[PDB]
DNA sequence: ACTGACTGACTGACTGACTGACTGACTGACTGACTGACTGACTGACTGACTGACTGACTG
DNA sequence: CAGTCAGTCAGTCAGTCAGTCAGTCAGTCAGTCAGTCAGTCAGTCAGTCAGTCAGTCAGT
């Protein structure tokens, strides 16, 4: 008997035992756990000759069960939970650790921002979300002692707790690093027996979209566990449940007391969801039941699918297939072929418009920010630390230097999209010169010389020199930012303002009608389509681009300028591009005759 | 004692290991007679400071003996679960047994060998004397051993011991041959359960500091009693101690007064750096970490900084927590203890063995043709460009330097520029051998600043202080250092290339340093011409935005023009696209020379120094006439570049003493110096088509 | 030879001075605590130097 | 009439030093606290006397 606990605790322990054998997929899901690390076991201890313990509970179920456990929880959650907790180590033990929980909601109006948050809300569960900034350092906790003794050969042991364990209170006991036992011998401590715990502190701000006009911000701390180190880099938008705990004596102790008001707060736990935002962080979340990969499936083998999702980017805007279907070709991406004990060689492709303005330069790039994953838009400036860093670190606990990310590391795997790029001074050019072929940042400021990793694709939309003079006196120089900066960029995409009447009509009532397939399928398309599989390139498409290749040098070295072997890269890369779309492993011809028709329309 | 500090048992035994690690010590024959007798008897002759003792010979020692019969109890995992015991477990299980006397003592040999021998000495005669006491005070001997050595107080054999000892993690190959001690982690996956183990991590080495000597024991003097009170030290700091705690100047009235000493104390040299991530095996979102290394003993010295370094060593905890604010009980707060160090991309000239290298070396020189070979073999994914190859080969030999007893010194090195834009693939060259040649930094126009690539000053913590730390030049040097897009340098930065250009110095006279440090780097660089591209309408140095001064400094310039032929775009076209078929281009008949047998290969020629003659005199200076005669004879703006300046001469002397090592012969010839003059005439004077 | 009269010895009740426990003020002592600031690194605003972009004005 | 060169402001970067905040400390002084003591009070035990009974002697 630890205290020989009440029949109140039994009481609990056994309604909370019936609520999770009522409904019985957690089960199900005790035993996949369960499973999978014995197997996991079997590998490791069979061959050669993981997963955390948590169950995610939501709040549907309990207001549907019982009324006084539901209000019972959001009240006072330090009576509630090691119960349950207590019943579920039951259930596991039984069937075949401390096993805690989640409490996905969902949540009762506690759905409150950092803001609005003391003092009334004090030790009940509240959900906070906002911005991660300034997390510390990872340190591993003591628990638990082994010591050997000399001479006599026995092992010895000892505990030690603190305050931020289970969330009840107790009468404090510390206990001295133990040496020299009765009777006196020395005490020869040990490790790699004596366990440890890890631990790590995040604080977190209100939401700059959510806050006020101009303010002053306010901002808590939350204490981490065990499972939940390193999931969060800061910078990232995070959902927060946890139980609102105030621990410390507040200055009553000792008289004549400095420290005015007491009683810092904190939160425990308990279970960090980072969540989606509108320009940082992944959404390659998004779920793929079986009806989905069947329908995916369903329309994989078609042969109009290309010209249906040519036509699936632009449901308000009127003409412009050859720019749709350069986009779904920047958004599939190619493939990245990294060789052996060299460099590798980049994947994707990066796209310029130029043209005259109100030409819709400007709307399709909000969509193409909208529909992506990781899109990241900077207009005009800029410097400084777009492309670097800008080391600025002062860290408190030490001299160190560290490095926090501009807008080029972040957006890794993901599209830049880059307004008025002509506005743009060419001492940031020389970190785009940077990027943009050499795929690596290098920055040796003060300070500490790093390599780190970029790898990023670029669209951008310059204006012309003067006037919409687009086709008047010469494309030499209606761009003028010359000449590697054109040479890096695989197409150039030149948009008239040509005026008519056929075309005003069709402009005329499309606009008109505006004012009065589906995208979230097609993302989950595009994943799917990402993912698996990547295609290797065969025999059948190497002579169409070698005798075009040839073509374009002998005949486009007679037309215009320029032309190097980076066109014939990006042959190829849009063959492998418009391979991955049709769901296929092989490169056909086809695949060659529609990147052939595409870089003619895009130089001629 | 029951009910407070209870006991646990486990199935680890002390006893019988300590048993089978003696039989291990003695008997094991496989590497004249056993293996630990020779190395033993090698310390105990005072010729050799550490001691290697791996983790293969005790696998194979296990089976072994699991084959003979009987059952061996199982120790290497026993090693690897707990690895700090075994140190101490293991040392007192070699000092049993040591081949004492077999050399008398040197005159002039050093002072911690002639203090550990009246230790010794004292030892011994302190232990007989109580024995020729006792014994004559009567009243199987083993009895009167008991007594003695129980009522005599000894100076204890943690304290005479002159040597250190380190283990080694075992390979993949033997862990593959019978069937996890180390696989290479990163510092993202150390997760906080290791802390006791013998893992391995791999990264680049930034921040090294000093050697400073740490205190281990420190020994006093009692000049009343005659006692010589000691102390251990743990901790990071200690205090000095009072009156006596002896057996004599206890027990009295008057307490004697003690203090130090400094020539029978312990020391042991001390150095700490930092692994940064490898920035490879990083996530797609993330920073670099750091973790901090402690070295202790003989292993100091050989963390050079800015390398690829493979440490093995034990995990321990050191305490502190930060803030006092911020304390929860008991944070730990861990290091990195250091012991046994491998690195990649192995350093010139640090190798001796000749034997069994010319086995790989022999097959290269017996393949015939070498040079054209490995002419072809640097950076072979690319198409074209032989003589680019050709004359960078000559940039990774260099040599030979030359001391005229002034003493002025000459160089000794090679300066190449790179011209020509866009698609001539030249940054693929400079990643490519800026990763051939260890010590190569590679760093972009803009980039490091002005004292980025200058050393600064900063303050050092533990260790102190004001020490200059390097920049991106002190870090490379005895390298090659690449740099791309010369064009958009400061102008200070020109100042500071320029100075390179002269030998050994950068001077410096900001606010707080007076210094000229050394750097003997070799420079290779990478401009672009003005825009756009080639106008044979413009003159050269028109589209050059470089003054002749520094085209002068170059020896050997080049310029890659980019003209549409339509005889290399199918060889060009089958080349590219049959490597993304693929990932291995050359065929019929050739295999590329891997890049571990090369640094083999040239870091074994630079030994050579050779010997020029008289017939290549008359060859050379009768050229030199030529060059000179008709490059003075146009003095014009046009394609001719004047005015062909003496730096060319003393460079294409040293492009033949460089040429005649890698036929490794001392045997400088006419194959040689007409080899160089056709690098100087084809080098430059392609922009002629 | 027995019985009453007297007598010492024992035995029980009375008398008081000792004996053992209990718990309120007085003061040294002893330890917190805070006042005595002191120290020392670190951080945050001030200020000049420099290098880049803009524009007049000069020249082909 | 258009290119260019040089002058010129502007933004940004590195050096500068005065506040600032956290950690340590010794002396003293005061606040409480415990050991001192003194007076109270009931219990208890040894001295002392009175009564009563058995022994013994003398009278009939
Ligand atoms: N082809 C078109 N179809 C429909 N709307 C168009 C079209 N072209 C331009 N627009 C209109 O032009 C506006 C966007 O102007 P835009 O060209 O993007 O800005 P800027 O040229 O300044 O970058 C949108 O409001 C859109 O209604
Ligand atoms: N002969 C060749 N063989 C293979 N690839 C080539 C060749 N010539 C040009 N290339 C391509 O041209 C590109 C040149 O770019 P890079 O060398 O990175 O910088 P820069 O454009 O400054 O030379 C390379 O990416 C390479 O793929």
């Amino acid at each position: 008997t630890f205290f020989a606990p009440d029949a109140v605790f039994g009481d609990r322990v056994r309604r909370f035992q019936e609520f999770l054998d009522t409904f019985t997929s957690y089960r199900d899901s005790v035993r996949s756990i369960q499973v999978y690390n014995s197997n996991n076991a079997a590998n490791y201890n069979d061959d050669q000759d993981i997963l955390p313990h948590r169950i995610i509970i939501s709040l549907d179920d309990l207001r549907e069960f019982d009324r006084s456990f539901w209000s019972g929880i959001l009240v006072e959650p330090a009576y509630f939970i090691p119960p349950a907790e207590k019943a579920l180590t039951d259930l596991a033990d039984s069937m075949d650790h401390p096993w805690k929980l989640s409490f996905k909601g969902s949540f009762g109006a506690h759905a409150l921002s950092p803001r609005t948050l003391t003092a009334q809300h004090l030790n009940k569960l509240v959900s906070v979300e906002g911005i991660v900034t300034k997390t510390s350092l990872v340190r591993p906790k003591l628990i638990r002692s082994v010591h050997y003794a000399a001479k006599t050969g026995r092992f010895h042991y000892r505990d030690y707790t603190d305050a931020t364990t289970t969330l009840t209170t107790r009468i404090p006991t510390p206990a001295i690093y133990p040496t020299e036992d009765t009777e006196g011998n020395k005490l020869t401590t040990e490790y790699g027996y004596s366990t440890f715990i890890d631990h790590q502190r995040i604080t977190v701000q209100e939401m700059p979209e959510m806050a006020p006009a101009g303010q002053l911000p306010r901002s808590i701390d939350v204490i981490l566990d065990d499972d939940l180190v390193d999931k969060t880099k800061p910078g990232d938008r995070v959902n927060v449940v946890g139980v609102f705990k105030s621990l410390g004596a507040g200055g009553m102790n000792q008289s004549n007391s400095n420290t005015l008001i007491g009683f810092k707060t904190l939160i425990l736990g308990n279970t960090v969801y980072p969540l989606h935002a509108r320009s940082t962080g992944v959404a390659a979340r998004q779920m793929l039941t079986d009806f989905d990969i069947r329908n995916i499936n369903k329309l994989s083998k078609k042969k109009d699918i290309f010209d249906i999702l040519s036509q699936s980017l632009a449901p308000s805007i009127y003409g412009h297939d050859h720019i749709k279907k350069a986009i779904l070709l920047m958004l599939m991406g190619g493939v990245e072929k990294n060789l052996e004990n060299g460099s590798h060689l980049r994947g994707d492709i990066n796209i310029l418009m130029v043209g005259d303005p109100s030409t819709a330069k400007s709307q399709l790039l909000r969509f193409v920010l909208n529909t992506a994953s990781l899109a990241i838009a900077t207009t005009g400036r800029g410097s400084s630390g777009v492309g670097l860093t800008a080391a600025v670190t002062t860290d408190r606990e030490t001299g160190e230097r560290r490095l926090e990310a501009g807008a080029m590391v972040l957006a890794d795997r993901g599209v830049v999209c880059i307004d008025e790029f002509d506005k743009m001074t060419d001492v940031d050019r020389v970190a785009i010169h940077e990027v943009m072929e050499q795929q690596t940042v290098t920055i040796a400021k003060a300070g500490i010389h790093t390599t780190l990793n970029a790898r990023c694709s670029v669209i951008a939309a310059a204006n012309p020199v003067f006037g919409q003079y687009d086709v008047n006196r010469d494309p030499h120089q209606n761009i003028a930012l010359p000449d590697s900066l054109l040479s890096r960029f695989d197409l150039l995409f030149v948009v008239t303002d040509d005026i008519n009447e056929i075309r005003d009509r069709s402009i005329s009532e499309h606009v008109l009608r505006t004012h009065r397939v589906t995208i979230p399928f097609l993302r989950k398309y595009v994943q799917y389509a990402k993912e698996r599989v990547i295609p290797q390139l065969t025999q059948e498409a190497i002579n169409v681009i070698v005798k075009n290749y040839t073509d374009l040098r002998n005949d486009d070295n007679t037309k215009k300028s320029p032309i190097t072997a980076r066109t014939l890269e990006t042959l190829i890369r849009l063959a492998t591009a418009h391979a991955k779309v049709r769901l296929s492993k092989t490169v056909n011809k086809v695949d060659a005759k529609v990147a052939a028709n595409l870089l003619r329309f895009a130089l001629l | 004692m029951s009910a407070a500090l209870p006991s646990i048992q486990l199935p680890v035994d002390y006893n019988n290991l300590f048993n089978e690690i003696t039989d291990f010590l003695v008997t094991f024959k496989q590497d004249k007679g056993p293996k630990y007798m020779a190395m033993l008897q090698k310390v105990a002759n005072r010729e050799l400071n550490s001691v290697i003792i791996d983790l293969d010979d005790i696998l194979q020692y296990q089976n072994e003996k699991f084959l003979q019969g009987t059952q061996a109890d199982d120790l290497v995992s026993a090693i690897q679960q707990n690895a700090n015991h075994f140190t101490e477990l293991f040392c007192r299980a070699i000092d049993n047994n040591m081949p004492l006397p077999t050399k008398e003592i040197d005159y002039k040999d050093d002072v911690l060998d002639v203090i550990l021998n009246q230790r010794r000495l004292r030892n011994e005669r302190m232990l007989s004397d109580r024995t020729n006491e006792i014994r004559s005070e009567n009243l199987m001997n083993d009895a009167l051993r008991e007594v003695v050595e129980d009522e005599t107080e000894l100076f204890p054999p943690n304290l005479t011991r002159r040597y250190f000892l380190y283990f080694k993690p075992l390979s993949q190959n033997c862990a593959r041959r019978y069937r996890i001690s180390s696989k290479p982690l990163s510092v993202r996956q150390i997760k906080g359960d290791f802390l006791g183990q013998l893992i391995t991590v791999r990264g680049i080495i930034t921040r090294v500091s000093d050697v400073k000597p740490a205190v281990e024991v420190i020994a006093y003097t009692c000049d009343q009693c005659g006692y010589e009170v000691f102390q251990e030290v743990n901790s990071r700091t200690f205090t000095p101690l009072s009156e006596c705690t002896s057996e004599e100047c206890s027990q009295n009235q008057t307490k004697g007064q003690l203090f130090m000493s400094t020539r029978a104390s312990k020391f042991s040299a001390f150095q700490e750096c930092k692994i940064q991530e490898l920035s490879q095996q990083v996530p797609v979102g993330h920073i670099p970490r750091s973790l901090n290394i402690h070295v202790n003993g003989t292993l100091v010295r050989s963390l050079s900084p800015g390398d690829i370094v493979d440490v093995t060593g034990i995990f321990l905890p050191a305490p502190y927590t930060g803030f006092k604010a911020l304390k929860a009980g008991l944070l730990t707060e861990t290091y990195l203890e250091a012991q046994f160090v491998r690195q990649h991309k192995k350093k010139f000239a640090s190798f001796s063995l000749t034997s069994d290298v010319e086995e790989r070396v022999m097959e290269l020189i017996t393949s015939g043709d070498v040079y054209n070979r490995l002419a072809k073999s640097i950076a072979p994914e690319i198409y074209g460009n032989l003589d680019v190859k050709k004359a960078l080969l000559l940039l990774l030999v260099g040599g030979v330097d030359k001391r005229v007893g002034d003493g002025m010194k000459i160089r000794g090195d090679i300066n190449v520029c790179l011209m020509g834009d866009p698609g001539v693939a030249k940054s693929q060259l400079l990643k490519a051998i800026c990763k051939i040649s260890p010590r190569g930094v590679y760093t972009t126009g803009k980039g490091s600043s002005g004292v980025g690539l200058t050393a600064a000053v900063m303050k050092d913590p533990v260790t102190d202080e004001m020490i200059l730390e390097g920049g991106a030049l002190v870090l490379a040097d005895n390298g090659i250092c690449c740099i791309d897009e010369f064009d958009k340098m400061d102008e200070s930065d020109r100042t500071a290339i320029h100075e390179v250009m002269e030998q050994q110095t950068i001077s410096i006279s900001k606010a707080g340093i007076n210094t000229t440090l050394n750097a003997r780097t070799s420079i290779l660089a990478a401009a672009n011409p003005l825009y756009g591209r080639y106008n044979p309408r413009l003159s050269p140095l028109d589209n050059i935005n470089l003054p002749a001064a520094l085209l002068s400094r170059f020896d050997i310039l080049f310029l890659m023009l980019d003209i549409p032929s339509r005889d290399d775009d199918e060889k060009l076209a089958e080349h590219v696209t049959y490597v993304h078929m693929h990932n291995k281009q050359p065929d019929l008949d050739f295999t590329p020379v891997e890049p571990s047998k090369m640094r083999e290969y040239i870091a074994y020629a630079k030994t050579k120094r050779p010997v020029m003659s008289e017939a290549v005199n008359d060859y050379v200076v009768q050229a030199y006439i030529r060059l000179r005669q008709d490059s003075k004879r146009e003095m014009d703006s046009k394609f001719s570049f004047g005015q062909a300046t003496p730096r060319t001469l003393l460079g294409i002397i040293r492009l033949s003493q460089a040429l005649a090592k890698l036929r490794l012969a001392d045997m400088v010839d006419i194959d040689d110096v007409e080899e160089a003059l056709r690098l100087v005439r084809v080098s430059k004077e392609s922009l002629y088509q």
